[PDB]
């Protein structure tokens, strides 16, 4: 059986490569790779499970890694490699960033052409989600609006489900940049029910988004409800928001105002709430106004400015602009 | 080391800690009645309507929503009935 | 009709299911293609999409899968042949789990190895899948796991508890696999084995040999009396075995049922040996092909009536309301379906007895 | 002192064969040691946990001792049990997926004898600890029922409504399949107690006087529902709703036994309520009904405030706020506040 044959050969293979001495090694897995592949199906176990065992040492080696996936692209283009490639796409590159890698990860070409002028929903997906990170890291709007907009016309993929919640939280985004909350709501809550079964970081991130989409919604139905978001209404980095949440809801003004003031260096930090927070101090008043004049006849400027706490010159702007 | 086992491989499955959440329209819990049924004392049926998604409503609260607005109230999906049970 | 064979066939070509091991090239998926055919061709395909659904969870819930584009890829050809929208969700959730457990796996190998637990850190797999989609039962057994198995649970648990607090995660013990190692004199062979299996050949391992009785093994095992009788057909009547692991039977008679008081015995100079020569390093699989996990015709007749009078009352409808209104008058009667409700859809509209509407996709007009 | 039991325990730990005379002589050990001098007794149980809670043992005769252990711990002085619980829930606790069937029992114990002593917070943390729902035995649905009743009890007798809510939620997913009549009027009556301790007043008016009409309620509890029903229903908010509840109350033949009946008779015809008549009525409200509203004024005198105020608009065409503050004892300022409130929702 070959299979344990070069089991045990790239074993040793393993074995010398502590003792360093690398040329040796990576002649015999180049020479091995062809009787590998022909012999038993590789694929994905054994050389991803060599990968495991050398990304340890990202720190340098990287000529060997560099050489390593050169002769796996020119040697191994029959069967697809392409999935694991988009793994080393996202390990060198994105890692500095406006490197030249960046420019050179367009090999895809071939495939993007053949799809597009389909089934290959997978790649397509991925890659699309690659270069909306790398425009977001270089803070390219348009590009990124352009990308969503040509993402938009795939149905029929079956992605792993971090990449497809990178996209849903660009198109978020996009939607809460231009001004339609409406899909802004809709993109942030698949892009947080996306984030709670695969990943970590960007988790408690996406709700306080979709919790501030909901609120620029003309309010109605409090988010904390859902199965998905409710184990989070208690966490320390959430508090304040359902706090907000509960606040916006049944309207009142001094509440709000003492949240907003007291969670000064935990909420007003984002460029993405100290820009909308001015929509915001805003509808709440005009609710609270409409709901306070409803039974009167004739009613008196400064009452109004003795409940919502502005000044009179306010308060009469805010009337002129709701009669027009 | 003898009559024991050397590699074992575990198999869970997790679900939802509560499944029946509060509708969202009432405030008040899904699997009890709603606002009107309890007042003209007919609240026995008063069923749930676990839709498509995973969200529970009534089928009172509901059905003034749907009129207006006839997609799922919390994740703004398209609302079809997957299962009803009471 | 066919069915379930043909899902047989299916077995045999997407992965190697058991006796599946005949695999020449990529040539073979055409034929799958071919099969997907017939499946346009014939009818009652509820017990076929069964069948291929536990093949699917058999395949990826053990890791034996000839090829992974191929499984991929067959999603997509169902869908094209014609299927119902609900098994392909279920087989795109199935796989995403499958996906996303690689990685959990991955972080709870790389995070708990200081605490050495029992077994080595590079031994323990865990596979954690959503349980709406993946499975459909909901009814717990007891096994009585072993003190090796006592501590790895609980620190899984944890770690589940820590990185996606808000669900619970109940085991499944059907669906658990392991190798054990047998020190049968002669020759010791490694042997597969589930869970329960498992447990019934460890409860005669804490004095040798031995004798037990039927009432002192269930007494011992704990297990859901009949259901551990059929474990017990797994290690005395495994097909094609030369020599069983187990090997006893007391008053002989056979390993369906009257089992009574059958002093069950291993066989410490048992001949397991491959080949039926020096079973110096073999390896036995004794899981098998387990995969353990108002008449139609007078109801259905109910509900087209309920949505013809839904139309007669209103022309105009949306597809949402005609759901909640359906299911507002139909709660005296049985609770509907979705199967039901969208198999009267497609009933009303192929008889033209409504319109849809073409600017608007889910909007009806009465005739 | 007199420690010997650990060296014989030992020594009988590392026997090769399977026997039974060890669960003998632990009764008669622990029978002789009943009548002790001192606390000799609980160490030895203390020592005969720890030596029974090693995994040595094989389990298939260590839960049926310590089953039998359990059951015969209650005959005991509860201050030694109340420790030697403590010590065998700290003992079990690094491997409890082997023993799950004790541990219920025994946090069943520790919280009755907890609650026998009228401590109302550690009991239901005791309670809570038991594996309901992430557990490998199966539990039949009357024991989480009954569990989920007690917590929420006896979080309500300790003044904390959102944890007895919170409890009873889930009580509420099991109640519609459970067969026992006697299991759902008590979750009914914890029910409408949480939506009380609410302040959700007439909701548990209409539950209690739905409540007061089984059949299958003895006569008295029938009459006590009936008086919380009636105390409520006077609580609550003024409106459509509220005056229905009065008008059907009112039409009860039985009302009359209560000593609250001038005050129904007045309320139902809208007539104005002053502080003479209410006196009395005030010291027969639980305390949990008389807290304050943050306002300086009770719940009971501004539901009386409101329904004057609603008695008020049928005898008027148009009132001063000076008049109106007048019979409302509100000095000028909150009645317009009172009265602006009560319009926008459709009461006046
Ligand atoms: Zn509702
Ligand atoms: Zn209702
Ligand atoms: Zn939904």
């Amino acid at each position: 059986k070959g299979e344990w044959g070069f089991k045990a050969l790239k074993q040793m293979i393993k074995i010398n490569f502590k003792l360093t001495n690398f040329p040796e090694m990576m002649n015999r897995y180049k020479q091995l790779l062809t009787y590998i592949r022909s012999a038993v199906t590789r694929n994905y176990s054994e050389k991803s499970i060599n990968s495991i065992l050398d990304y340890i040492s990202t720190s340098k080696q990287m000529d060997l890694l560099q050489e390593f996936y050169e002769t796996t692209l020119e040697a191994l283009k029959d069967a697809k490699n392409d999935r694991l490639w988009f793994k080393t796409n996202t390990k060198l590159g994105k890692l500095y960033l406006e490197r030249e890698e960046y420019g050179k990860l367009q090999k895809i070409l071939r495939q993007l052409h053949q799809s597009c002028q389909l089934k290959k929903g997978t790649q397509l997906l991925e890659i699309y989600a690659l270069e909306i990170q790398m425009y977001t890291a270089q803070k390219n709007n348009k590009k990124l609006k352009a990308l969503y907009e040509q993402s938009l016309h795939i149905k029929s993929a079956i992605p792993h489900p971090l990449i497809m919640g990178v996209i849903r939280e660009c198109g978020g985004k996009m939607h809460l940049r231009e001004g339609e909350f409406e899909k802004a709501h809709t993109d942030f809550f698949e892009a947080f029910k996306n984030y709670d079964e695969s990943g970590s970081p960007r988790r408690t991130t996406c709700l306080k988004y979709l919790v501030l989409a909901n609120m620029l919604m003309k309010s109605g139905i409090n988010p904390f409800d859902s199965q998905e978001a409710k184990p989070y209404k208690n966490d320390p980095e959430i508090l304040a928001m359902t706090n907000l949440v509960s606040a916006y809801q049944n309207n009142d003004i001094t509440e709000f105002e003492k949240i907003l003031k007291t969670n000064h260096s935990n909420i007003m930090d984002d460029p993405f709430i100290r820009e909308h927070i001015e929509e915001l101090l805003r509808n709440i008043r005009t609710q609270v106004l409409i709901k306070l004049i409803k039974p009167y006849t004739r009613i008196h400027i400064p009452f109004i400015s003795k409940e919502l706490n502005i000044d009179v010159a306010d308060v009469e702007s805010l009337l002129v602009q709701c009669i027009l | 080391k003898m009559f024991s086992l050397k590699k074992w491989n575990a198999v869970a499955m997790w679900s939802w800690d509560v499944e029946c959440d509060t509708c969202a329209i009432c405030r008040v819990q899904v699997m009890d009645a709603c606002l009107r049924c309890q007042a003209e004392n007919k609240q026995e049926d008063c069923v749930v309507v676990w839709g498509e998604c995973n969200h529970s409503f009534h089928n009172c609260c509901m059905s003034l929503w749907v009129k207006q607005n006839n997609r799922c109230p919390l994740c703004q999906q398209d609302w079809v009935v997957q299962r009803i049970g009471k | 009709k066919c069915p379930e064979l043909l899902a047989n066939y299916c077995d045999m070509l997407l992965r190697k299911t058991p006796l599946s091991k005949k695999l020449t090239s990529e040539e073979i998926e055409a034929k799958l293609k071919e099969v997907l055919l017939v499946l346009k061709y014939v009818q009652n395909k509820d017990v076929f999409m069964r069948y291929h659904k536990a093949h699917l969870t058999r395949r990826l819930i053990l890791d034996i899968s000839a090829d992974s584009e191929i499984e991929e890829n067959m999603v997509e050809w169902l869908r094209e042949v014609g299927m119902p929208a609900d098994y392909v969700n279920k087989l795109a959730r199935m796989f995403q789990d499958i996906k996303v457990s690689e990685d959990l796996n991955q972080a709870f190998k790389e995070m708990h190895k200081n605490n050495k637990l029992a077994l080595p850190a590079d031994s323990v797999n865990i596979k954690i899948l959503n349980a709406g989609a993946w499975s459909r039962s909901s009814e717990k057994v007891f096994v009585s796991l072993p003190t090796e198995l006592e501590d790895l649970i609980p620190e899984v648990e944890e770690f589940y508890k820590k990185n996606h607090s808000g669900r619970k995660l109940h085991w499944h013990h059907l669906m658990s696999n392991g190798i054990i190692t047998f020190k049968n004199e002669v020759g010791q062979y490694d042997l597969e084995v589930t869970t329960f299996q498992l447990a019934v050949l460890f409860a005669w391992n804490q004095r040798p040999r031995e004798k037990i009785s039927f009432e002192n093994l269930k007494l011992a095992t704990e297990l859901p009396d009949a259901e551990l009788r059929r474990t017990l057909w797994s290690l005395v009547a495994f097909p094609k075995l030369k020599r069983q692991v187990l090997l006893y039977e007391p008053q002989v008679n056979s390993p369906k049922d009257f089992t009574e008081g059958t002093l069950f015995s291993v066989n410490q100079e048992f001949s397991l040996i491959k080949n039926a020569k020096v079973q110096k390093r073999g390896k036995i699989n004794l899981i098998g092909r387990l995969q353990l996990t108002g008449i139609v015709q007078l109801r259905i007749l109910r509900t087209q009536e309920a949505i013809i009078q839904i139309m007669k009352m209103r022309k105009k409808i949306s597809n949402a309301q005609l759901q909640t209104e359906l299911v507002e008058i139909l709660k005296n009667m049985f609770l509907p379906q979705k199967k039901m409700i969208k198999e009267q859809i497609e009933w009303l509209i192929e008889h033209k007895y409504i319109r849809r509407d073409e600017s608007d996709i889910n909007t009806f007009i009465y005739m | 002192m007199a420690a010997a039991v650990r060296q014989d325990l030992a020594q009988l730990m590392n026997s090769s064969g399977s026997h039974k005379d060890l669960a003998g002589k632990y009764r008669q050990i622990l029978e002789k040691a009943i009548q002790l001098s001192g606390a000799e007794q609980l160490e030895a149980l203390k020592a005969f946990v720890e030596a029974m809670v090693n995994e040595n043992v094989s389990l298939v005769i260590s839960r049926q001792l310590l089953t039998d252990f359990c059951t015969h711990l209650p005959n005991l002085p509860d201050s030694t049990a109340k420790e030697i619980y403590h010590f065998t829930l700290e003992k079990i606790q690094p491997r409890v997926i082997s023993f799950e069937e004790q541990v219920a029992s025994i946090r069943q114990h520790l919280a009755s004898i907890y609650e026998k002593e009228e401590d109302w917070r550690n009991a239901a943390q005791v309670l809570v600890g038991i594996p309901l729902e992430t557990g490998q035995k199966q539990y039949n649905v009357d024991y989480k029922l009954e569990t989920y009743l007690k917590i929420a009890r006896l979080y309500l007798e300790d003044d904390d409504p959102v944890q007895a809510e919170a409890y009873i939620n889930r009580a509420s997913l099991l109640q519609n399949e459970s067969t026992n009549e006697q299991l759902q009027i008590h979750y009914k009556v914890c029910y409408a107690r949480v939506l009380d301790y609410r302040r959700k007043f007439i909701e548990a008016a209409q539950r209690y006087n739905e409540l007061s009409y089984k059949t299958i309620v003895h006569e008295s509890e029938r009459l006590e529902a009936l008086k919380h029903a009636l105390h409520c229903t006077i609580l609550a908010s003024a409106g459509q709703q509220r005056s229905r509840m009065l008008a059907t109350l009112f039409k009860d033949e039985r009302c009359q036994q209560l000593a609250a009946y001038g005050i129904l008779e007045k309320m139902y015809l809208d007539r104005i309520i002053r502080g003479n008549q209410l006196q009395e009525f005030a010291a027969m409200l639980m305390p949990h009904q008389k807290a304050t509203t943050a306002d300086g004024s009770s719940i009971l005198d501004r539901a009386v405030i409101e329904h004057n105020l609603l008695s008020a608009s049928k005898l008027y065409n148009n009132i001063t706020f000076e008049e109106l503050g007048a019979l409302l004892e509100i000095p000028a300022a909150k009645a317009e506040k009172i009265a602006s409130q009560m319009i926008t929702e459709g009461r006046m």
